[PDB]
């Protein structure tokens, strides 16, 4: 099984979890479970405490100018340990009886872990701690949750405008991350115009919250064409672009996928359905202008496995 | 990582059980890659536990520092060397051998020490934003050697400590084209290359294996 | 870390935490299996033994001497592990016992 | 008369910390006569003015406010003089 | 000369003196403090700026302090002359003024970041802070003018007042009405208003949410802005009446030194309740992690 467990600074406390991510089903989320280890006798006059709260951080500078604490919680949960599931039992048998389980569960309308680079964005924390209710005596974890790709492929996406004529139509909505998008693009140009350059985009919309709703405008993949179409002709051509954090770095504010320690993660996945970080993805095509729109769904596929804790390659 | 095998070459019927232990040196997690080698190397067992989409034969167990291939059942088409693998750090170490979509690569001949000898690979049936290429050595007698990978993805470039500053990786990331750019040539690099290729962000290991060039000094 | 087990053919000597106020054990795992416990120290007063290894195994700490021995009919062979109650430092190896 | 008065007590308020006069003019405003005495004091054997004369509601003597001596009976308060400003 | 000028013409005030002395003692450390900080050790940033270049005027304001504490704890005897007291009267003008600006430049950008983040780091950059601030200082430098070029000392029964000598006839009495009433509008109204437009619309926002301190800290500013500049608005105000209408001048013989020690008192303490209480900033002056692993399981 291979259980993750973290201890505690002079050896107080050591807490045991089955696994560090937890998927979104759209209609229940995986318990956060486990247990947690103390000293046979450091909780004399004592009780046990642990916490699970969700922080979205917003911001950092030196100086709070009248209240603001640059953090805001968004869910607190405390659990006191003083039925049980197949997980944590097992690992009391291993343990002994100076282990007590701890069971926390995740409520819907619930952000995932997104991390903005500059860790600016919102991320599940666990801390245990005993006392009779610093950290050098208290266990502190983070937490992922994650959401993989549905099994709707959903409509085919399409939109068009005029004002010259434009058509553009994505071949499906959910893309895998690392897939090229192929969508195709038919003009018609009927008179009186003349398109230098064709322009096909890929933007991140990032829909975030606190006292009011918030825009995003991060391109993250640009393609230039050099084609150029002359009145009353047609023109049919299939483009192929695909974001990658490659040419991304450096861009602050970008949506990431939750970071544990310092690690390297993709672009965050597009949020499907609150106070947090919904992030969408759209593609933007340009002719000159005529500006087409074409939203759609970047997902990681269901994995077989629990999915490591950092990059495989290390280093 | 330093990683010796116990058995170096075995003998076993049609009805016997061979068992192949592989040790560790740095206490790695459960990240062990099972590879058969006659031709190109095929892989068996993935994270130690998990079955490649091979029989069912083939079983995998982790043990701690130990890792151990049960076959439990033999096979007359099962004559071929194993050979066991962490990639838990860049600088992934291969095993010992213990006897008992396509990817086409060209390039070859004499070096004649002092040149480029550029070589190229193919891919047919899958993109480099989303699966990484790795370039490995296998000299005449002796194990497989990790020499360079690419990560188009993250824009990452990984050489091995001996194989960094004359080797150069490079992705076209256009026509789906890895190269591998070559210089300083050494008696020493006499091995035949194989292309691999794995998936970028969950590296369950080399899936699919190249052909191979023989490269002779 | 530096977890470096001494003695068979017992004792285990830590470099970065210290004994003060902590609870130092004894692992030995099984001649073919997972871990197991097999006594305990506190700081001083409740020593806590295990069932099996009563009256046939014993244990002690020094907090100067920088230390742990433990002192110890056919099922003892295995290999023998000193890490903290909780399991809080990194787990090292011991040589042999018999 | 009204005068007289005035150039006297403005000599004896000079002494306190003659010579003929050249100027003198009367008012109308109530509760007084605003007398401009514009004559010199040069003295020998010692013991031009200004003396803005006005019991006496005010003396501005000097030897340029006396607008505000001349209109006090309506007010004598400076604007601000009650902080920095 | 004889230039003699004779005519015919309390806890209150010591109170007053009570505050002065208890503003200087608390204003010099606090402003000090915020000072070292601010400009030198923390790093450079709009808030930071902000902050320093208000805590730069309280001190030149808290500088000039006791040449006031001079004039008024002596029955006004200003013994400076005339090429002083215009000086301090311009600087503690600048001074105040640039101030209330500060205050409400910091409410304007506390309400643009907290309820428009669409464009709140794009136009907010230290060059464009430093434009404002520049800004911000020639207008309060071009706006106590007439304060330098009016003032005039003269004799009030052997007592040397500077005044601001509102009398350079028919121009007598609208220059004093239009002075006060663009100080008021100036410093008063429109500063005001800014100020409690942009807290209440924040907390009305927030109140659609689901932090309890941060509301706390903004009512405890915005009244303690209120109760201090009001009653010195409201005497300068009064002082018109006074030419214009029938008066007594007798409650502002006393209510003025009392606002100017309420206002003080409000300049004194924008740093306890802006810079100075905040709970990460006395972290510094108290001074001045493990690896995740992984074990087995039984089946
Ligand atoms: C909602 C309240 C609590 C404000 C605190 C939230 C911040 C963490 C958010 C709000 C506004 C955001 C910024 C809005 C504008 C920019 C520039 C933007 O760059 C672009 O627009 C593309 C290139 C360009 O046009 O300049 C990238 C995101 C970024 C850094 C955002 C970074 C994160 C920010 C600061």
């Amino acid at each position: 099984t291979r259980v993750f467990k973290k201890s505690s600074p002079n050896g107080k406390l050591t807490v045991y979890l089955g696994k560090r991510d937890f998927v979104d089903h759209l209609d229940k989320v995986d318990p956060v479970d486990g247990v947690v280890l103390v000293d046979p006798d450091y909780l004399k006059d004592r009780k046990v405490f642990v916490t699970l709260t969700v922080a979205f951080r917003y911001g950092r500078e030196d100086l709070d100018v009248l209240g603001l604490s640059f953090r805001k919680d968004l869910f607190i949960a405390t659990y006191q340990a003083f039925p049980p599931t197949r997980l944590q039992d097992r690992l009391l048998r291993k343990l002994g009886q100076h282990a007590h389980p701890f069971f926390f569960t995740i409520p819907q309308n619930l952000p995932s872990s997104v991390t903005l680079q500059p860790a600016l964005g919102v991320d599940f924390e666990i801390r245990a701690f005993v006392a009779k209710s610093h950290k050098r005596n208290s266990v502190r974890l983070v937490i992922r949750k994650v959401q993989f790709a549905p099994e709707k492929p959903g409509p085919q996406p399409s939109a068009e405008t005029t004002r010259l004529h434009l058509e553009a139509s994505l071949d499906k909505e959910l893309y895998y991350h690392g897939e090229p998008l192929n969508v195709n693009v038919h003009v018609t140009n009927n008179s009186t115009k003349t398109v230098k350059k064709i322009k096909v985009s890929v933007r991140q919309y990032a829909d975030i919250v606190l006292f009011s709703t918030a825009q995003y405008k991060v391109p993250v993949a640009q393609l230039e064409q050099d084609d150029q179409v002359s009145p009353s002709s047609t023109f049919s051509k299939v483009y192929t672009i695909t974001p990658l954090l490659s040419d991304n770095r450096e861009k602050r504010g970008l949506a990431l996928d939750g970071k544990l320690k310092h690690e390297d993660t993709n672009l965050a996945s597009s949020t499907i359905v609150v106070l947090g970080i919904l992030v969408s993805y759209r593609v933007k095509v340009k002719l000159v202008d005529v500006s087409v729109e074409l939203p759609f769904v970047l997902m990681h596929p269901k994995p077989k496995e629990e999915p490591p804790h950092r990059e495989v390659p290390e280093n | 990582i330093q990683m010796t095998q116990s058995p170096s070459s075995l003998s076993a019927s049609v009805g016997d059980r061979v068992t192949i232990t592989c040790r560790a040196s740095q206490s790695v997690s459960s990240a062990v890659a099972w590879y058969q080698q006659k031709k190109a190397p095929k892989l068996l067992i993935y994270s130690a536990s998990s079955l490649y989409s091979v029989p069912s034969r083939f079983s995998g167990s982790r043990s701690g520092t130990d890792f151990t291939l049960t076959i439990s059942s033999l096979q007359p088409e099962d004559f071929a060397t194993y050979y066991c693998q962490q990639y838990k750090y860049v600088p992934v170490t291969f095993g010992q051998g213990t006897k008992v979509v396509q990817l086409v690569e060209s390039g070859g001949g004499l070096v004649q020490p002092g040149g480029s000898l550029r070589l190229s690979c193919a891919a047919s049936g899958f993109n480099v934003y989303s699966s990484s290429i790795h370039w490995v050595r296998q000299a005449p007698g002796k194990g497989l050697e990790w020499v360079a990978s690419i990560s188009s993805y993250y824009g990452y470039t990984y050489y091995a400590d001996s194989v960094k500053g004359r080797f150069t990786i490079s992705a076209d990331t256009s026509k789906n084209t890895a190269y591998l750019q070559m210089n300083s040539l050494r008696a020493e690099d006499t091995a035949v290359y194989y292309c691999a290729r794995s998936r970028q962000f969950w590296y369950s290991g080399l899936d699919y294996w190249g052909q191979g060039t023989l490269v002779t000094v | 870390v530096q977890l470096q087990e001494s003695g068979g053919g017992l004792s285990c000597v830590v470099s970065g935490f210290f004994f003060d106020t902590v609870t130092m054990a004894w692992y030995r795992r099984a001649p073919g299996k997972h871990r197991e416990l097999v006594a305990s120290a506190t700081a001083g007063g409740t020593t806590t033994y295990a069932d099996s290894v009563k009256d046939r195994f014993t244990i002690s700490r020094d907090n100067a001497k920088n230390t742990v021995y433990l002192q110890m009919k056919p099922e003892d062979t295995a290999v023998y592990y000193c890490n903290t109650f909780v399991r809080s430092l990194s787990w090292g190896q011991g040589t042999q016992v018999t | 008369e009204a005068q007289r008065r005035g150039l006297q007590v403005a000599l004896e308020e000079f002494h306190k910390h003659e010579t003929s006069v050249e100027s003198a003019v009367d008012t109308p405003f109530p509760a007084g006569i605003f007398v401009r005495l514009e004559f010199k004091l040069q003295q020998t054997s010692c013991r031009k003015c200004l003396a803005c004369i006005k019991k006496v509601l005010g003396r501005l003597v000097h030897c340029t406010q006396c607008l505000r001596v001349q209109r006090a009976g309506h007010s004598f308060y400076f604007p601000g003089q009650f902080a920095f400003s | 000369d004889y230039y003699s000028l004779e005519s015919d013409l309390g806890v209150v005030h010591w109170v007053s003196l009570v505050l002065y002395c208890l503003a200087f003692v608390l204003g010099i450390p606090g402003n000090a403090i915020v000072i070292w900080f601010t400009g030198f050790k923390w790093k450079k940033t709009v808030t930071t700026l902000w902050f320093l270049n208000l805590a730069i005027a309280d001190f030149i304001f808290l500088l000039f302090l006791p040449l006031y504490i001079s004039y008024v704890a002596m029955n006004f005897h200003w013994p400076f002359g005339i090429w002083l007291c215009k000086a301090n009267s311009f600087t503690a003008q600048l001074n105040m003024f640039a101030s209330v600006f500060f205050l409400t430049v910091i409410s304007l950008d506390h309400y643009i970041h907290l309820i428009h983040p669409v464009l709140s780091h794009r136009h907010r950059t230290l060059k464009n802070s430093l434009i404002v601030i520049i800004f911000i200082w020639l207008l309060a430098s071009l706006i106590g003018g007439p304060a330098l070029y009016f003032r005039d000392t003269v004799e009030f029964n052997n007592h040397t007042l500077c005044y601001n000598n509102f009398q350079k006839p028919d121009l007598t009495l609208i220059r004093h009405h239009v002075l006060t009433w663009v100080k008021f509008i100036i410093g008063y109204l429109f500063p005001l208003l800014t100020m409690s437009i942009c807290y209440l619309c924040l907390i009305f926002k927030v109140k659609k949410r689901s932090s309890s301190r941060h509301f706390w800290t903004i009512l405890v500013v915005v009244v303690a802005f209120v109760v201090c500049w009001t009653p010195y608005h409201l005497f300068s105000i009064w002082e018109l009446t006074i030419h214009h209408n029938s008066y007594s001048h007798h409650v502002m013989q006393a209510g003025i030194p009392l606002s100017t020690g309420l206002a003080f008192l409000n300049s004194c303490l924008n740093p306890i309740l802006y810079v100075l209480i905040s709970k990460k900033f006395q972290a510094r002056f108290r001074s001045s992690s493990c690896t995740t692993a992984s074990s087995s399981l039984a089946k």
